[PDB]
């Protein structure tokens, strides 16, 4: 174990940027997507993640439960504005 | 559905963003981290459309970092700001270095 308190690394993502950047370049609008904005997309991706598994999470607890099912996932995108944009995925 | 599984980030590294915001030994089923690895290729081809339209509305080719942080307001996740300002912060910090 460490022997003092957790230090995040800023100005890095835990996503393969490669892999990010492929995602970027599917976008038929944009001309070039620079490093910076990049890494800064990556990192809100990573953001997104957390709020989804999160939101997911509170579902499962309401009904007593300890894990995530796609009912939830899915529940969510259902009732909550800020995921929208995920309707034609989930098929609501 | 060929396409996003092409595109879909690593099952493990999204797995463990999935886990580090819940209690311990919570479980994540097969179809639901799926939905959130999928979910996550579409947020970035949101947040990046956005940037885009900003970089656009501004005449420049280049989408850029700022693109990015005006996209939030845009996309309504304003709540990220603070975060990716930290990050560029620290990004060109260490790059003049």
């Amino acid at each position: 174990g460490p022997l003092g308190s957790m230090e995040k690394t800023y100005g890095k993502t835990v996503l393969p940027l490669s892999r990010v950047k492929r995602i970027i370049k599917q976008d038929e609008d944009v001309h070039y997507c620079s490093n910076a904005s990049a890494l800064l997309i990556s990192v809100a991706t990573e953001l997104f993640v957390e709020k989804l598994a999160t939101e997911a999470y509170q579902l499962a607890k309401l009904q007593k439960r300890k894990g995530i099912r796609y009912r939830d996932v899915e529940d969510v995108v259902r009732k909550d504005d800020q995921f929208e944009f995920l309707s034609d995925l989930f098929s609501i | 559905t060929s396409e996003l599984d092409d595109l879909a980030l690593p099952r493990s590294i999204i797995m463990r963003l999935v886990k580090g915001v819940l209690p311990e030994k919570s479980l994540v089923q097969k179809e639901a981290l799926k939905a959130m690895i999928n979910s996550a290729t579409l947020f970035v081809s949101f947040l990046t459309s956005a940037s885009g339209e900003i970089a656009t509305n501004n005449n420049r080719k280049i989408l850029m970092p700022q693109d990015v942080l005006n996209a939030l307001d845009e996309i309504e996740y304003p709540e990220f700001s603070k975060t990716l300002k930290k990050h560029l912060e620290a990004y060109e910090l260490a790059l003049k270095e």
